[PDB]
């Protein structure tokens, strides 16, 4: 289920910047939904959303840039403004929206795996990460280099935490064509296996060896595969045979 | 350069306002023309499906392909031989089939975009943003606008109603598909067709594929089908500054009968369809085609018979001439649906000044 | 606080407070209580009250039109991104100023639209609008010679009501039935009409027999007039001759009866096309054909 606000409190304030995904058009303005501050409706009027004929502008398509004017903290009524946001601030509005969208993507694997509500998981994360650290994206960037933010609050789900770390972190296929014509070769292939595995190396046929090299940041698999080619060439030159690598 | 002059059939005593000629089978041409243009010209020369709206969409997509294939020369800049190449395209299109109004507004938009971008920015960064803008332009002025016509028509049509149509207009096909499937009403749709091409047949075929109660008729059989009908939808091509409806073949005949038999005429249109050119009769500027399509006893399209007709050149005066794009009279249609919602036909140039 | 109840309070009043101008004044009073500072709290509740008003409507069109213009003016207020307070004060004040504009417009038209009635012309008048009768009265004030023919319109018996209001002025009259209205167009110089609404297309929204008048006049080539105050414009496009917003009957055919109770049912509001109107008169200048649509395009900006 997709709910719960990005911030701590339900309703916005004055001067705070948001990003809206347009839902309707014409007459008043647009009763919609937000991608920066909750999924409830927050209305704007045609005047605000014009500045600068118009029908071609957005009309419930992608995303814009708006600033909250009037908030009702009783039942739920939000007013916005598109014009007011300055050109220098627009780039900052887009980056906060990108930060909010990454936080929402992070807090969705947790609800899928352990079959528990998303609002409870959003509440337990947004206390040391969102309130004390600054933002949840930079706290996640700190946790992947050296775990220091995650160690504060104790997690009831550790298997979800391992699944999320695996998602932040892919096998690249490699085939070796062994065609040895030497006196001793079995001990050589065993020596080449002990240097490359210690990722997953399997046997399919007598000449062909299938090995999948794991990559953390995708480009890491190339450097380790090239090191594996260098280690295979060093092994077979001494015994008296040839190993062809693709 | 191309093939010019030497035309089939007689020059004709009556009706000689437009060109009647052209290249159908490819013989002697320049070896620089992009093949997607060559495909479209061979398509439009013997086309059965298109009618105003889709022709421009195809013309836009071909242009998008050309820009994607375009790599700027090291010596000559972007605005050097592009506009000459585009002028070669239009001239080849003119030879094949006279352009629509929507095609002209597209070319005018593109030529405005060439002048807007100065040769100073990197070439790969230039064309990447250009095609994005064209895509957004095609979204706004066609697809999203079409959807706006759809919903405007939806409120206008009453529950459980009979509609008679004509042509093969993209907007009306989708209109009727929206009526049958998304809204679910009792819509009896009657389709009419002429002789040069089976536009209505194709529309009826597509409606049958949806599963609609369809009657299929002809111009000769009109004074029997009416005596039932509630609304008549016409496939627009161009509405002038006058307010006259320049559309396909059997259009005005229907419009006349409708006005006299009480029930109104409705026309769905685009904001790109309006022009500032003006005329008052069908004779003015007509889209003439070769009598070769009218030689055979119809039934389907290719039958190849040893019939009664055959000779046009050797026969002592036998002008078997037909027109394609005709004019409906001004007072007869009542509603127009566009980007600016609604407006009667007598208010034609409230879009051209609004731009 | 109610808006339908405020409109219901106008029973013995009327005449000065025109039906839409009283509904617009009721819209401003409902706006000024619960703070117009918020645009989410107020506009949504204004929209709900207009929806409640439409649901309570039996056979009125002009109340829906008047709401639109109000809305438009409200939105246009703070279009200059002005102080959220001086713009508000100008919005609340433009309620009494809106009603005061109905008097100023009537002062304009009654001096403009007396020019159409020439030296000694017999008029066949149909319907009753406050603008058309004000032309008729202030021409008698101008001391001009004109004869009058009364049409027997059948809604709540309007012909008899019109006839009595003409008697109070001092202008010679006689009753003509809408059946025989064809037999009058030879001794009549000009035909006048007062409309309930004017279409986007350029046609007219009117009473129980007005299209019939329009066509007969088109046959006899005798001029056909529409005179109104400039607030009766809706974004409405009646596509066919017999299609209109209704709460009651769109032509009902009843079963066999002996006591005789179910009979009356006929189209009480009828449309006429753009071609039949020769001339149209409002305070917004002297204009007829494509003018109405241009007004609507200017207002709606679409």
């Amino acid at each position: 289920t997709s709910h719960c606000r990005f911030y701590e409190n339900k309703y916005p304030e004055i001067d705070d910047i948001v990003m809206v995904n347009v839902q309707q058009i014409a007459e008043m303005g647009a009763y919609v939904k937000l991608l920066e501050y909750d999924n409830i409706e927050g209305m704007i009027l045609l005047s605000e959303l014009s500045r600068r004929s118009i029908q071609k502008l957005i009309r419930v398509g992608k995303n814009d840039v708006a600033v909250v004017l009037r908030v009702d903290k009783e039942k739920g009524y939000i007013d916005l403004s598109k014009r007011r946001v300055s050109s220098e601030d627009i780039i900052k509005c887009e980056e906060k929206y990108q930060k909010s969208k990454t936080v929402h993507s992070i807090l969705r694997y947790c609800a899928e795996k352990f079959q528990i509500p998303l609002e409870e998981l959003y509440k337990t994360i947004a206390w040391p990460l969102s309130r004390k650290f600054g933002h949840a994206y930079e706290a996640f960037k700190l946790s992947i280099i050296d775990e220091t933010v995650w160690e504060g609050i104790e997690p009831p789900s550790k298997d979800v935490l391992d699944e999320l770390k695996n998602y932040i972190s892919v096998k690249i296929r490699a085939d070796v064509e062994v065609s040895c014509f030497s006196y001793e070769g079995i001990d050589a292939i065993k020596d080449a296996l002990k240097s490359a595995e210690d990722v997953k190396v399997k046997l399919v046929a007598a000449p062909l060896y299938v090995l999948t090299t794991q990559a953390l940041d995708k480009q890491k698999g190339i450097e380790q595969l090239e090191s594996a080619i260098e280690k295979i060439t060093e092994v077979i030159t001494k015994y008296g045979g040839v190993c062809n690598i693709t | 350069p191309g093939i010019s002059s030497v035309i089939p059939t007689v020059l004709e005593q009556s009706f000689d306002n437009s060109s009647l000629i052209s290249v159908k089978e490819l013989l002697l041409n320049k070896d620089l023309i992009h093949p997607s243009i060559l495909l479209l010209t061979s398509h439009l020369a013997h086309y059965k499906i298109v009618g105003s709206i889709p022709r421009c969409i195809a013309m836009l997509e071909v242009f998008q392909i050309v820009i994607k294939d375009y790599q700027t020369p090291k010596g000559t800049t972007l605005s050097r031989n592009l506009t000459s190449y585009l002028s070669h395209q239009i001239d080849l299109l003119k030879k094949a089939r006279p352009l629509s109004v929507t095609m002209g507004n597209a070319i005018r938009w593109l030529k405005q975009e060439i002048s807007l971008i100065d040769p100073s920015t990197p070439d790969k960064a230039a064309k990447k943003d250009l095609c994005e803008k064209i895509g957004q332009f095609a979204k706004e002025k066609i697809e999203l606008a079409d959807q706006l016509i759809i919903d405007n028509a939806s409120t206008q049509i009453e529950e459980s109603t009979t509609i008679v149509t004509y042509g093969s207009s993209k907007v009306l096909t989708e209109l009727l598909l929206h009526n049958a499937i998304s809204l679910k009403k009792n819509i009896k749709v009657i389709v009419v067709d002429s002789r040069p091409l089976f536009e209505g047949r194709k529309m009826a075929e597509t409606l049958r594929n949806a599963g609609v109660n369809v009657m299929y008729a002809l111009i000769t059989s009109l004074d029997t089908i009416f005596n039932d009908v509630d609304y008549v939808f016409l496939g627009a091509h161009s509405i002038l500054s006058n307010g006259f409806l320049y559309s396909r073949a059997g259009t005005a005949m229907l419009a006349m009968s409708a006005k006299r038999r009480n029930i109104p005429v409705l026309v769905c249109c685009e904001s790109l369809k309006f022009s500032q050119r003006v005329q008052l009769d069908s004779v003015t500027f007509n889209e003439l085609a070769d009598p070769n399509d009218l030689v055979n006893i119809d039934y389907e399209n290719p039958v190849e018979r040893r019939g009664n007709k055959g000779a046009l050149l050797n026969q002592f005066i036998k002008e078997r001439k037909f027109e394609k794009k005709k004019l409906a009279m001004e007072n007869k249609p009542k509603g127009n649906k566009i980007g600016g919602k609604k407006g009667s036909e007598g208010e034609s140039k409230d879009a051209s000044n609004e731009e | 606080f109610n808006i339908t109840e405020t409109y219901l309070r106008f029973l013995e009043e009327d005449t000065e407070m025109t039906m839409p101008i009283a509904a617009i004044e009721a819209l401003v009073t409902l706006l000024r209580i619960k703070t117009p500072e918020t645009a989410a709290e107020m506009i949504n509740t204004i929209k709900s009250s207009t929806e409640e008003l439409i649901k309570s409507i039996p056979n009125s069109v002009s109340l829906r039109a008047g709401c639109d213009i109000f809305m438009r003016f409200v939105l246009r207020n703070l279009h200059l991104y002005g102080d959220w307070e001086n713009c508000k004060q100008h919005l609340i004040e433009n309620g009494q100023l809106f009603v005061s504009r109905a008097k100023k417009s009537r002062n304009k038209i009654a001096e403009i639209g007396v020019d159409f009635i020439a030296d000694d012309d017999i008029i066949l008048v149909h319907g009753y609008s406050r603008a058309v009768f004000s032309l008729l009265n202030h021409a008698a004030n101008k001391f001009i010679r004109f004869r009058c023919v009364v049409t027997e319109s059948r809604p709540s018996k309007q012909g008899n009501q019109l006839y009595t209001l003409l008697e109070q002025k001092g202008i010679p009259v006689t009753l003509i039935v809408d059946s025989a209205v064809g037999a009058v167009i030879d001794k009549v110089d000009k035909v006048f009409v007062g409309a309930e609404g004017v279409a986007e297309s350029g046609g007219i929204i009117n009473l129980v027999g007005t299209y019939s008048v329009g066509v007969l006049a088109h046959n006899a080539r005798k001029p056909f007039y529409v005179v109104t105050e400039s607030h009766k414009f809706v974004r409405m496009f009646p596509l066919s001759s017999d299609d209109l917003p209704m709460a009651g009957p769109p032509l009902d055919f009843t079963r066999r009866t002996d006591d005789l109770e179910d009979a009356l049912r006929g189209p009480t509001i009828d449309y006429t096309a753009q071609e039949y109107i020769t001339a149209l008169i409002t305070d917004l200048g002297v204009l007829t054909p494509s003018a109405v649509s241009e007004e609507l395009i200017k207002m709606w900006y679409d």
